[PDB]
């Protein structure tokens, strides 16, 4: 009842995931839970809104087949499934970022990202051109420059 | 909520049982195929010995099978399941025909495909590669006569020259845990390996020349067929350690669900409980 | 008497001592007793028969070879049955599709000589069927 | 969501034989570093986050000699600190004998040992220290800093050549 | 604890279950539930009996698989447990039928149904009469030769 | 926790055939072979070891002639030996009747019979056992305890020969 | 709550397996399932702590070979495995034992086996000194020497 009733008071949320921040992804953020009266196309623009969709509906198919994937693994699927599992698993990876006042605990320097590039970053993963980048290239990083420098160093 | 926990715990339980089954058929189907390849080495060895014979005895030895020409096309056989539920069995040997046909053609019209196996043709079919035959349906520890049509319309295709060369793509045996893709050479044969046998005096009837004319094609078959029965082992064992792992997730996933379906269950009777003498509170 | 063993790529089918092998050769009948000359010789899809006084088991080979060495007779076929492990009604189906497809078929078209032999394997495996 | 961090125990490390059972995936100190003697900081920087990934990529550990030499490596090293970080009831150490020991695992000087003689080695790798070169280990005691790292490599070098394996 | 206590006044019941109308299936009647102190060979006649008996037998070995095949997939099951799946869904859908009082809400002509040609019509599905019928021909039918009559138009 | 036992009904096994659908391997009778005529405690030693191994064996059913021969014959008793416990509703059986009928399944007797003759089997065996083997009968609700199984298994097999599939 | 409450109490746990019964060894107390606080080399020796290991890691393994032995046979294990299988089906005897209360059933005198030769006789097994005695001798007798002294008479 108590953060159920909170809910009623907010513009946006956060909903942090202990199931993430288990697997390391910080902020431990799901990203189909969290809301923003503001993602829509007026406010943010037309690419952004479009990204942001594509981001979701490839999240979205992954978490149906997570009781799948759970059991039998990735093998059992079908080309399109796939592809799909590979491209949320990056983007899960690149939805991860190194802060600012973790320094303390990562051991690595934090990262600002502003929207540009974060509309970019994720576009271009949806659009193919970073399908041949290892999964850890795009963890804890900032922009999508520093993922294809990262990939590089493995 | 119990509806639901109750129902995904029967279905977790009900396919942990078959998982678990289906690694124990696996491992059976997995001795019977190395025990049926104990009897082709043997026979293919005696097959070898006759050909090392009459090779030993005709002072100029050669034959098409066994002499090498300039590449004008290539022959694959790629030897792949027909079921699967055997983890990245079939990706592995696939990818490999995939990278080994990038690195070598520069278009279609320089190999040409014999897919064993559905897992493969329906890879095959579907991104437009030249397959040229197949077969499907293989049995589970299959009898030589399964792989003969496809044995024998390759090594036709040898024996005019439709293609210089004709070479094997298969999963490897190791362990039932290991299984390596792998390329083989078929034809042409080199005679460093098909006349390292044992030497012995035959008469030949009606002469030499026309038993090793039926010899050689069938030996080249027990190749394929040797290739067959390596691959099945290696589905079998892939298969084995597939559903053994499937067994071991679904035992992880019913601990967090039994832990989740007694929470819930303590929680029901726990909240009930506190609503039925909240109300009786309210009269005395 | 001498040991023979047929064997398919598979299995062993028929082991033991034996009086004679009477088996067709592609050349013509061959009774090989013990003490044979040493020899290899195609064999044509018919019975192999194996007599041990008394008895006699017939075998129904198919693509197979005939290995005699001085001590053992070796035959290694693609195909063989012993009479009681044949069985009779898939043997009918064999012929009768066969039969029917050879009727028709020109005497040098692409696949006359596969149906020729598939037709003989399973008239083979009749015969010995009833051997039985 | 009250203390500082966690230390949590799990029963299948357990019953394993892996006493103290520390799960290293969940547990954490909220200080951190700050709560740590510099040498002690330094030969641990990476430590949780290594096991962390060791306890992963143990799952995958069947394939002995067919898997690349990376990760077998990963695993070897792996092994050999779970044997250090073992530890028996009522047998506390001090620091700077704990600095030596973990010091020597995680810079690879038992990675030629078999893992079943890696808890003997240390346990006579500390009595040549206390014995034979007691000047390293105060070093620890005084300043809390490592000693010269070269003068460290040598001496448990020296050790070594009179250590009987099996 | 309603419901639970109204059973015992009953001598015949219909178990209605939102499954089925999520699915389509109306009357949303659970075909296992669902029952009568009459359906004996006493009183509906031994064929009756026997091809009821023989729906709920084939209904719920189908309810078995369910789980078995959501997770490792059709083509594992045995050729006896395929074509019960493929009989299963048809009778699930031959138990549907557009009511009178429903025009409305189907779009359809209702039919009234008589007991003669209910058994007759299930009997034939079990027997495999109609195995090469498609599933949405005995979908929102009255009798079985209507689903034959259906399934030319597709 | 009060009573000495308990019979627990399930709707899946009622509705899949098994009935009375008596869940045998969760249900329980505390005071057990106490309560059972010798005949019956000996037959049912064997019924419930059948069981046991069928319940076990269960998940192999789908692989039919992939197994090998000793878990196959294991899954063909097991069948047949639900089949027998399958019942009418309204017709009891007397004790005698149903020592020789488990007797028959559980020593083999409907292993070459298919699985769904063995109810016709029964009811027809019985009715044989009645009309002419009556001093067999007899002995059970007499003594409590088994005829002779040479001559019991010799009139189990005189039966058969007149028994058309 | 009321087991867990329980639990806290607890030092040991003797855990009867109907399995073990319908083999014939009783007592038919689960030699992996049962636990004791007290099973340390605090408490007990050094000596019997490693016994009683030993013990169970051979019995474990026997139990994980089951399915294995069941469909591939014996000459798919290796030869340590073989040992060890042997070893284990001696000990899974050995922990067989006559009760004097079952003397009346039975017919056979009970026996009371003091630590010191329980220790002594388990040792002895898995150090190899009676891998010669047939199986049937360490059923349902006392003292190690009553193995041996039993083999004689078969
Ligand atoms: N009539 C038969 N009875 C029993 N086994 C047979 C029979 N025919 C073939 N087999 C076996 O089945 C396999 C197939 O052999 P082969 O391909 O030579 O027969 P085929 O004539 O093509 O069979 P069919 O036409 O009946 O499918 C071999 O392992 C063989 O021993
Ligand atoms: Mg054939």
């Amino acid at each position: 009842p108590a953060p159920a009733t909170t809910f009623a008071h907010l513009d946006a949320t956060t909903n942090l995931e202990r199931k993430l921040a288990e697997m390391g992804i910080y902020p431990a953020v799901d990203p189909l839970a969290s809301t923003s009266r503001i993602l829509s196309p007026a406010v943010v623009g037309e690419e952004h809104y479009r990204v942001a969709r594509g981001v979701q509906q490839v999240l979205q198919r992954y978490n149906d087949l997570q009781d799948i994937i759970a059991i039998l693994g990735m093998d059992e699927l079908s080309d399109e499934d796939k592809l799909i599992v590979a491209r949320a698993r990056k983007i899960q990876r690149f939805l991860s970022q190194p802060f600012h006042v973790a320094e303390q605990f990562t051991g690595m320097p934090g990262k600002y990202v502003p929207v540009k590039e974060t509309v970019r970053g994720f576009k271009e993963i949806l659009e193919g051109k970073h399908d041949n980048l290892p999964e850890e290239a795009f963890y804890m990083v900032g922009t999508i420059d520093e993922a294809v420098e990262k990939a590089k160093k493995l | 909520g119990m509806r639901e926990i109750k129902r995904r715990i029967r279905s977790v339980k009900n396919t942990r049982q078959i998982t678990k089954a289906m690694k124990m058929v696996a491992a059976a189907k997995l001795r019977r195929a190395q025990e049926t390849a104990e009897n082709a080495r043997p026979y293919a060895d005696k097959i070898k010995e006759v050909i090392s014979s009459i090779a030993a005895g005709t002072k100029d030895f050669s034959h098409p099978m066994l002499e090498a020409r300039p590449v004008k096309k290539t022959g694959y056989m790629v030897i792949t399941s027909d079921r699967g539920l055997a983890g990245p069995y079939n990706a592995n040997i696939l990818r490999l025909v995939s990278k080994t046909i990038e690195e070598r053609h520069q278009s279609k019209d320089e190999y040409v495909i014999f897919a064993v196996g559905r897992k493969g043709r329906d890879f095959f079919k579907k991104r437009g590669y030249p397959v040229v035959e197949e077969v499907t349906g293989i049995s589970d520890t299959p009898s030589l006569t399964e792989i003969q049509d496809i044995a024998q319309s390759a090594i036709g295709m040898f024996a005019d020259e439709t293609f210089d060369k004709l070479t094997i793509f298969y999963n490897e045996f190791v362990s039932p845990i290991v299984q390596r893709p792998v390329e083989k050479q078929l034809l042409p044969l080199t005679s460093e390996e098909v006349l390292d046998g044992p030497v012995s005096a035959y008469e030949y009837e009606p002469d030499s020349e026309s038993v090793l004319e039926v010899l050689l094609p069938k030996y080249a078959e027990t190749l394929i067929y040797s290739a067959l029965l390596d691959a099945k082992a290696s589905e079998f064992g892939a298969r084995m350690t597939a559903m053994g792992n499937a067994t071991d997730n679904a035992t992880e996933m019913l601990e967090t669900l039994t832990l989740q379906f007694n929470r819930a269950r303590q929680a029901a009777i726990t909240q009930e409980i506190a609503e039925i003498v909240a109300g009786a509170n309210a009269l005395r | 008497t001498v040991q023979v063993d047929i064997v398919t790529p598979e299995r062993k089918v028929f082991q033991g001592e034996a009086d004679i092998v009477i088996a067709r050769g592609v050349e013509g009948e061959l009774g090989v007793m013990a003490g044979h000359i040493p020899l290899v010789t195609p064999l044509k899809t018919a019975p192999v028969r194996i007599k041990q006084g008394d008895k006699e088991t017939l075998i129904a080979v198919s693509g197979g070879f005939l290995e005699v060495r001085p001590d053992k007779v070796n035959i290694l076929a693609d195909t063989a049955e012993l009479p009681e492990e044949i069985d009779v009604e898939r043997a009918k189906k064999a012929k009768a599709r066969h039969e029917t497809i050879l009727k028709r078929l020109d005497k040098t078209d692409k696949d006359y000589l596969r149906h020729k032999r598939a037709l003989e394997r399973a008239e083979v495996r009749l015969q010995v069927a009833n051997s039985k | 969501s009250i203390t500082d961090g966690q230390i949590f125990l799990e029963s299948d490390l357990f019953y394993s034989g892996v006493r103290p059972a520390v799960n290293v995936g969940i547990s954490v100190s909220r200080v951190g570093g700050a709560a740590q003697i510099k040498a002690m900081k330094k030969v641990a920087g990476t430590l949780r986050l290594d096991l962390a990934q060791y306890r992963e990529l143990q799952a995958f550990a069947q394939f002995g000699s067919d898997l690349d030499k990376a990760t077998q490596a990963k695993l070897n090293r792996g092994e050999r600190t779970v044997e250090i970080l073992k530890q028996d009831e009522h047998k506390p150490m001090p620091v700077e004998e704990q600095v030596i020991s973990i010091y020597a695992v995680t810079n690879g000087f038992m990675d030629d040992i078999p893992v079943e003689d890696v808890r003997r080695f240390e346990e006579e790798l500390l009595s040549f220290m206390r014995a034979n070169k007691d000047s390293l280990l105060d070093h620890i005691r005084q300043t809390g800093e490592l000693p010269d790292t070269k003068e460290l490599d040598a001496a448990i070098e020296e050790f070594k050549k009179g250590f009987t394996p099996s």
